[PDB]
RNA sequence: AACAGCUGGUUCCAAUCGAAACAUGUCGAAGCAUGACCUCCGCCGAGGUAGUCUGUGAGGUAGAGCGACCGAUUGGUCCUGUCAAACUCCAAACUUACAGACGCUGUUUGACGCGGGGAUUCCGGUGCGCGGGGUAAGCCUGUGUACCAGGAGGGGAACAACCCAGAGAUAGGUUAAGGUCCCCAAGUGUGGAUUAAGUGUAAUCCUCUGAAGGUG
RNA sequence: UUGAGGCGCCCAAAAUGAUCGGGACUCAAAUCCACCACCGAGACCUGUCCGUACCACUCAUACUGGUAAUCGAGUAGAUUG
RNA sequence: AGUUUGACUGGGGCGGUACGCGCUCGAAAAGAUAUCGAGCGCGCCCUAUGGUCAUCUCAGCCGGGGACCCGGCGAAGAGUGCAAGAGCAAAAGAUGACUUGACAGUGUUCUUCCCAACGAGGAACGCUGACGCGAAAGCGUGGUCUAGCGAACCAAUUAGCCUGCUUGAUGCGGGCAAUUGAUGACAGAAAAGCUACCCUAGGGAUAACAGAGUCGUCACUCGCAAGAGCACAUAUCGACCGAGUGGCUUGCUACCUCGAUGUCGGUUCCCUCCAUCCUGCCCGUGCAGAAGCGGGCAAGGGUGAGGUUGUUCGCCUAUU
RNA sequence: UUAGGCGGCCACAGCGGUGGGGUUGCCUCCCGUACCCAUCCCGAACACGGAAGAUAAGCCCACCAGCGUUCCAGGGAGUACUGGAGUGCGCGAGCCUCUGGGAAAUCCGGUUCGCCGCCACC
């Protein structure tokens, strides 16, 4: 920009959105990469390999896809996460992918985060992931519970759009009934 | 196609240099050999350009000297239109300078040393110190220049 | 020389220009070669790890097998074969 | 330079990472009864004496660490590798 | 010293003040000379000296040529005439000598000089028509005080 | 019959190949050892690469430039004056790794390579190109190359390395460098111009000087 | 009046006897631009022979025939009759 | 009494260390490359100044309330232990926390030593074991990279085992693996000088002297002509700078001679050079004359005697 | 790709600027702290939960060249430099001819306000 010596960073790292430094640590594994993206309203699953152009993506899974299955809840939370972690495992699982490392980019390795639901989902529909289980919430937060408690505190429903009063941790096991199922179409 | 004449001795020249008139197959001076103009042979000659005379001979002026210049791979033989005829894929001397000429074969795949080995020029060449355009008779020819040296060794 | 260290002579050799300058694209130090490719050597002066004696710059070895994930390619030095252990950070598919 | 009296590091005997007392090596003392000892009586007589004339050598400017580390469990010591240090002092 | 000693370049150019302690001073005190205030173009002539012969000009051999042609001018022209010159080299060549006999040899710090290729102008001058011949007989007196055999090159005039 | 790394000497013919005057270590620099390089023998069995072209790579010297870093370096009320072995926004020629192609070469002349015997050698020199030191040197110390050393014969008045030229014997012929007034083989050659100083009749050079400046 | 080029002149002093090798040379026997014909090596071409290497025949490294444009200099030194 | 008292080196000595290492340049754009070549460093320091993880972005400038707080610009000029060059920005830097991988064993490869053999040392990259941190990929075989280093014999030290002469017990020894202790002349001897009383082997491989090359120095000249010379550059004197000639001084170099080319000064006797002191012939003058000053041609002839000092040189005297 | 995710090349992509675009769609800003998690102090950030509002930011789409960058034509320039050769020139430092290569600054006019790969998606 200011003149022929001047260095400007990779787009990549321009647009901050990829971290080189954590991205070659994982390419190391010589495994294909779970990425856990989020958006405000919605998460994403991709399982993508090493390519001569730039990645590819062999699998993925969006939460907006997940109510092709019969989900009529919000797609930013954790049952939400879980679920479309387990899709694309399970998507993955078909393609003939049999384990990962999981790329949460940007995002923060708190414990119990969605990133890591997305991790426990892929790996429950039998992806071989390296994973820390004290690291991810315990089931019932999975399941949808803190939000359920939470509309408990009522007075006010907590979700505008009628999916229900007091919500349905009970429509999580369902869905997930539903995709450990062998039939499902993928 | 060129004619190659080295005009200049061994000694002193640099080694590269002579290695390269060795894979040109000449090893004395006076001595002449037929070269095709491709990229490859073209950088041989350039690197050589100052210790030889070349350019493009004319179809008689080859005809004369294949006649009294060219040999068997092997042997005293003279190379007339009867030896051509029944050694080469050619009926006489000129069929075989043509075909030279025109790149379609080489001394060798007609059982013909690659070498021709001249006489000293007749009255003189016009000087090893200098290139053709200083006066002297080293580097390229004009095909009427060629001629007049290659006649001159006959 | 005044010195006889590896990186005697290296100034130029050894250093980016300018708008190379700072950390390398990751796709070059995963890249995977097979036994019997032509590979160049380079070192990337961005990258630390995996070095070559300097004196190699320039050489196009053949991989011959790897040890760990650097790779083990061969040359010949002037009138000698050597192997040389290198990881692909400092590598390039030769044509 | 400083460095802990203990802490935890490879056990060789143990074959188990354990918590060392780490001690600079005393000299043990001689007992005048080995070989060299009889050689030195032996070949010593009339006029010099060969290697037995000669005097100790000089002084390196700093001598290389000289340790033994204790495994604080099994009891045995091990030796390492000295690194040249002016000074060497222990931490409690 | 004779410049019999530094007049050629048969040594590496050896400027580098970072690594070069000593260095005596020029001797050149003035590179603008006349009337600076004004500029080149205010005026229709213009004389530069011409260096024939690549050369290094030792700082007291500048001085001395400038000297004695500035000084030419302001006897023609006044302290204060129409006119302005300039010495566009610098001095930035240092010179040594050894002054052990070839043991240790590096030389001591001795001077400096200004390396001038052939074809190039050492000296400019700019003058009105009428101080035309003046300029020209000051540069006269320049060139017998450096080394190389000049030409006095009229640029900017043609009235002749 | 002391020992010496020091000086001198070491006796017949011929045929094939044919160096090193350098690198590492050394109480080592007037010496050795180990390599390089020379040579001899056995083994292996199909490729090899002194030249060029092209492709895929390596490189910051020449040059250049610095409102591209850096550090030097002018002046005026943006402009205006300069530089760099230990500066670089640029950037050759060129050198170099690998591969293919052509060339050359090898498969009875066995190449490339491997193993073993025997060395000599580790005072070098010169020309040219590029250097670094030095006022310089028939100086010192590098580097690439060809030569002398260890290279005849022809030329250069003579003359290790400048020119031609690399050479079995003998014989005929034609040229090379160089030369053709005589000494001295070949022209007192041809067309044209300049010079009046015997300028000059002197490629190169310790060797052949001739400068700044000046010349109706 | 002024610019450019060619050749020459001044600048130009050393020790036993001056020199371009010498003689000597001036529309040259100098210099520059061209050009013509010649002389001149052991190089190059050519006849015969010798050595060495290789090939064919052979017990032969004895003869005989063949190939070498791509063999023929050499100090120290290695190898062989 | 026996010995030692090193090497390098524009001869040797004195000085210095280019005697082991690292960086830039020299180095001629691959690699390699010398000099008593230019600039300059290393013989450590650090338990964190090592390792990982989390969080984070630095110099410098500006604006608002050279300490602190807020905002903006800001690819890197900060910082990163120490030379130099290089590397590094969601880090290799900063802060915080945790941790001891600065771990044991054993290799591959490169380097040391381009090519091309050679040890110690070093580095990169592995495996086995045991660990640290991290969600995990992963990182950690010390400090971002290139300096910070040492053989055999002997001793001490670490853990287990082998072994000592017919045999058993005890003592005390011998050994396999490794750590530490130094040789810096740094691929490792334990080590001061004089010789003119000297001696031998050799060297012109190397100095003194003469020659030779060079010419900085020295001698002489030329170009330009500031300046002064009451005015006047050029009667005369003449700075600066610039260009040369000589080979008389001095210095440099190490070509020639070390199985020998006799030293300085003087003397005697011969030849020569000219950059001329006199003499001849001239030009200028700040040339009235006389006596001078300066310059030109010119080497035929002349240029002498004495006092001090070995002196050359030079000082001094009377003649000329 | 009517706004997305992961990238390769890593300024042709930077700097700066103009215009356009979103009712249950996408990305966002946005709203909000019971929880998982969080600030050496702050739900600012990180993390979690969520749609009342908005296209003003970001982002995506279209475009501008003033600065920086890439490439191309002409000029500079076959200049500077240079591998091979020369009984060519120069007192000399050095230069020239033949042969094979061949810049840089800079001027001028164009180019460049990213290209491409995988996946997902009115
Ligand atoms: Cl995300
Ligand atoms: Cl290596
Ligand atoms: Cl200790
Ligand atoms: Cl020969
Ligand atoms: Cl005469
Ligand atoms: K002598
Ligand atoms: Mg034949
Ligand atoms: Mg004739
Ligand atoms: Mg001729
Ligand atoms: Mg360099
Ligand atoms: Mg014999
Ligand atoms: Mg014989
Ligand atoms: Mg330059
Ligand atoms: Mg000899
Ligand atoms: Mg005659
Ligand atoms: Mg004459
Ligand atoms: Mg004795
Ligand atoms: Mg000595
Ligand atoms: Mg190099
Ligand atoms: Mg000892
Ligand atoms: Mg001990
Ligand atoms: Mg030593
Ligand atoms: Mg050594
Ligand atoms: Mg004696
Ligand atoms: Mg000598
Ligand atoms: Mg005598
Ligand atoms: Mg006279
Ligand atoms: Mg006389
Ligand atoms: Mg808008
Ligand atoms: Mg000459
Ligand atoms: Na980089
Ligand atoms: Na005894
Ligand atoms: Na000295
Ligand atoms: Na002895
Ligand atoms: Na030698
Ligand atoms: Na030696
Ligand atoms: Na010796
Ligand atoms: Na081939
Ligand atoms: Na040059
Ligand atoms: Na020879
Ligand atoms: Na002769
Ligand atoms: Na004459
Ligand atoms: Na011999
Ligand atoms: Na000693
Ligand atoms: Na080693
Ligand atoms: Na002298
Ligand atoms: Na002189
Ligand atoms: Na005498
Ligand atoms: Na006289
Ligand atoms: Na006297
Ligand atoms: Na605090
Ligand atoms: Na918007
Ligand atoms: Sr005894
Ligand atoms: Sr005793
Ligand atoms: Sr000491
Ligand atoms: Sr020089
Ligand atoms: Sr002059
Ligand atoms: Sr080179
Ligand atoms: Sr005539
Ligand atoms: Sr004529
Ligand atoms: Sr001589
Ligand atoms: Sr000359
Ligand atoms: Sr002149
Ligand atoms: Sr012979
Ligand atoms: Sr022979
Ligand atoms: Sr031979
Ligand atoms: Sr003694
Ligand atoms: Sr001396
Ligand atoms: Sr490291
Ligand atoms: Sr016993
Ligand atoms: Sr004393
Ligand atoms: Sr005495
Ligand atoms: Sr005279
Ligand atoms: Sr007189
Ligand atoms: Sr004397
Ligand atoms: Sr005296
Ligand atoms: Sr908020
Ligand atoms: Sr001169
Ligand atoms: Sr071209």
């Amino acid at each position: 920009a200011t003149g022929p010596r001047y260095k400007v960073p990779m787009r990549r790292r321009r647009e901050a959105r990829t971290d080189y430094h954590q991205r070659l640590r994982l390419l190391k594994s010589g495994k294909p990469r779970l990425v856990a993206r989020k958006s405000n309203k919605h998460v994403r699953a991709q399982l993508v390999t090493l390519g001569p152009n730039g990645d590819d993506t062999l699998a993925s899974a969006h939460s907006s896809d997940l109510a092709e299955y019969g989900w009529e809840a919000p797609t930013g939370n954790m049952p939400s996460a879980y679920l479309t972690g387990l899709l694309a495992g399970l998507r993955a699982q078909e393609a003939g992918v049999e384990e990962a490392v999981l790329d949460i980019g940007l995002n923060s390795p708190t414990p119990g985060s969605k990133v890591f639901a997305i991790q426990e989902g892929a790996i429950d529909a039998g992806l071989d992931i390296p994973h820390n289980d004290d690291v991810l919430a315990d089931w019932q937060r999975t399941r949808g519970a803190h939000i359920a408690e939470y509309d408990e505190q009522l007075e006010e429903p907590l979700y505008s759009g009628d999916f229900d009063a007091a919500d349905l941790p009970e429509h999580f096991d369902e869905l997930r009934e539903t995709l450990l199922d062998g039939d499902i179409e993928l | 196609m060129h004619a190659l004449v080295q005009l200049r001795g061994e000694v002193n020249m640099h080694t590269d240099i002579q290695d390269t008139l060795e894979m040109l197959n000449i090893h004395h001076v006076n001595h002449c050999t037929l070269v095709p103009e491709t990229d490859a042979y073209r950088g041989m000659v350039a690197k050589v350009n100052d210790f030889v005379a070349f350019g493009e001979p004319s179809q008689e002026t080859l005809e004369t000297v294949l006649a009294t210049r060219a040999e068997p791979l092997e042997g005293d033989a003279d190379v007339d239109d009867e030896w051509v005829a029944e050694h080469t894929d050619y009926d006489d001397i000129s069929g075989l300078a043509f075909a030279l000429l025109s790149e379609e074969t080489t001394l060798r795949e007609q059982g013909l040393s690659p070498t021709l080995r001249l006489h000293p020029p007749r009255g003189g060449h016009d000087g090893v110190k200098h290139p053709v355009k200083e006066g002297g008779q080293l580097g390229k020819h004009d095909t009427e220049g060629i001629d007049d040296l290659l006649e001159a060794m006959r | 020389p005044s010195s006889n260290g590896p990186l005697e002579g290296t100034r130029g050799k050894l250093k980016n220009k300018p708008r190379d300058r700072g950390t390398s694209p990751p796709q070059r130090a995963v890249e995977e070669f097979d036994d019997g490719e032509k590979v160049h050597l380079k070192i990337d002066p961005s990258v630390p790890n995996g070095r070559f004696h300097p004196r190699f710059d320039g050489q196009t070895g053949t991989v011959e097998g790897k040890q760990g994930d650097a790779y083990k390619v061969d040359i010949v030095d002037g009138g000698k074969e050597k192997t040389i252990i290198v990881t692909a950070a400092h590598l390039r598919r030769q044509e | 330079m400083q460095m802990p009296r203990r802490f935890n590091t490879y056990c060789p005997h143990c074959n188990e990472h354990q918590e060392h007392e780490v001690e600079k090596v005393r000299s043990g003392r001689q007992t005048g009864m080995k070989w060299i000892d009889r050689q030195r009586e032996r070949n010593s007589g009339i006029g010099n004496d060969g290697k037995f004339s000669k005097v100790p050598g000089g002084d390196k400017p700093t001598k290389k660490t000289d340790l033994k580390y204790r495994c604080g469990e099994c009891g045995k010591a091990h030796l390492r590798e000295g690194w040249r240090a002016g000074r060497l002092e222990f931490q409690e | 010293k004779p410049a019999s000693m530094y007049r050629d370049i048969d040594k590496p150019a050896y400027t580098r003040r970072e690594y070069i302690t000593g260095i005596p001073g020029s001797k050149i005190a003035q590179h603008k000379m006349g009337r600076k205030q004004k500029d080149a173009d205010d005026y229709p002539v213009q004389i530069s000296l011409i260096v024939e012969e690549t050369v290094q000009l030792r700082h007291g051999s500048l001085e001395a040529s400038r000297l004695s042609a500035n000084r030419h001018l302001i006897k023609e022209l006044g302290e204060e005439g129409d006119y302005k010159m300039t010495l566009r080299k610098f001095p930035h060549q240092v010179l040594r000598e050894n002054k052990d006999g070839m043991r240790a040899a590096f030389g001591k710090i001795v001077g400096t000089a200004a390396r001038v290729q052939a074809g190039e102008q050492l000296f400019t001058a700019y003058c009105n028509v009428e101080d035309a011949e003046h300029v020209k007989e000051a540069f006269r007196r320049a060139y017998n005080k450096i080394t190389p055999s000049c030409r006095i090159k009229v640029e900017r005039g043609e009235e002749l």
